[PDB]
């Protein structure tokens, strides 16, 4: 009665594809404690190269994620496709993750709203390569910031090869900047996360908290002391 | 005490590259080797 | 060329947030040590 939970998972096969179902939800007495998640995935092999689509959505009260992922697999070194993830905290900041690959491209970056953009690009061919790694300010998302550059590039005229290494100073100075100033953004919101928590169950704060064990230990020390003293009265009246 | 170390951090890091950079690049001064090494400030380029 | 390259490497590095090249305690170290010689008893004009 004050805990249930049902997790509840399921294979079938449907001709050409197989699909994947799962799905775990707890009720409690917590109200911090309860959730759904869910999970659906479609698989079909197609003459051996594999069509992947799938969902992964999560529910809770601090929080919901939430997932997408399509693609194929051919062979076991060639996936082409996309995986999106979204995150919607109220507990916290929220959170959106793209990746994408083509056969000529990789591309993924994170959207973060205390650090920014973060995100690498990795262009692919047999004559030249680059490896872009930048970080776009919190303050100006139109912007990349290169923390690191490399550039391959093998001359079609004579047996030269160009390594070009470039880097910014700006970018890690500024990245420094938001992390260290994302230091009280997660310190607060973790502090009111701990006196949420104590809330929802005793309805003090961690200092509350910390008062009232104060207090206590204030009312224990007296009451040892009281009969400290007395002991003293008692010995010398029966002594006399 | 977080912000002030990250603080340190970056002023020491802006005032050692430019060292960095000097010294490399009177290294690089030295020798004129075949394989052809091109020093800039922030970015190096290697001919091999 | 390479004694002269090797002096400019010294002369264009120190850490950060100190401005005084080595060399300066270098030169420092040679004027005690020419301080002390033309104590030493003995003088040539070798030692000059």
């Amino acid at each position: 009665p004050v805990y249930n939970a049902t997790w509840s998972a399921s294979l079938k096969n449907k001709a050409d594809y197989v699909e994947t179902v799962l799905d775990s939800t707890c009720s409690s007495t917590v109200q911090f404690l309860e959730y759904e998640l869910n999970v659906l995935g479609t698989h079909k092999i197609e003459d051996g190269t594999l069509a992947s689509k799938t969902k992964g959505t999560f529910a809770h009260r601090d929080f919901s994620a939430e997932y997408e992922e399509d693609g194929k697999y051919e062979g076991l070194q060639e996936w082409e496709g996309k995986a999106h993830l979204n995150i919607k905290s109220p507990a916290f900041t929220d959170l959106h993750l793209r990746y994408q690959k083509d056969k000529k491209g990789i591309s993924t970056s994170a959207a973060s709203p205390a650090v920014g953009t973060v995100g690498m690009d990795m262009d692919e061919d047999d004559d030249f390569s680059k490896w872009n790694f930048y970080y776009s300010p919190q303050s100006s998302p139109d912007k990349k910031l290169t923390i690191f550059k490399t550039e391959l590039r093998v001359r079609e005229s004579d047996e030269e090869t160009q390594i070009k290494v470039n880097w910014e100073e700006e970018a890690a100075s500024g990245l420094l900047t938001s992390l260290k100033d994302n230091v009280p953004k997660a310190t607060g919101v973790l502090y009111d996360y701990v006196n949420k928590y104590h809330w929802e169950h005793t309805g003090l704060t961690l200092r509350e908290v910390s008062s009232k064990l104060r207090r206590n230990l204030q009312n224990n020390a007296e009451w040892v002391y009281q009969g400290a003293i007395r002991q003293i009265d008692d010995i010398d009246v029966r002594f006399q | 005490e977080s912000k002030r170390l990250i603080d340190l951090s970056i002023q020491n890091y802006h005032t050692f590259l430019i060292y960095i950079t000097e010294l490399l690049k009177k290294l690089q001064s030295t020798t004129v080797m075949n394989p052809y090494m091109k020093l800039a400030p922030g970015e190096l380029t290697i001919i091999l | 060329k390479s004694l002269h390259m090797y002096a400019n490497r010294l002369l264009d590095h120190r850490v950060p947030q100190t401005d005084m090249t080595f060399r300066h305690v270098g030169s420092k170290l040679i004027v005690a040590m020419s301080s002390w010689l033309q104590k030493a008893s003995g003088s040539l004009p070798y030692t000059q």
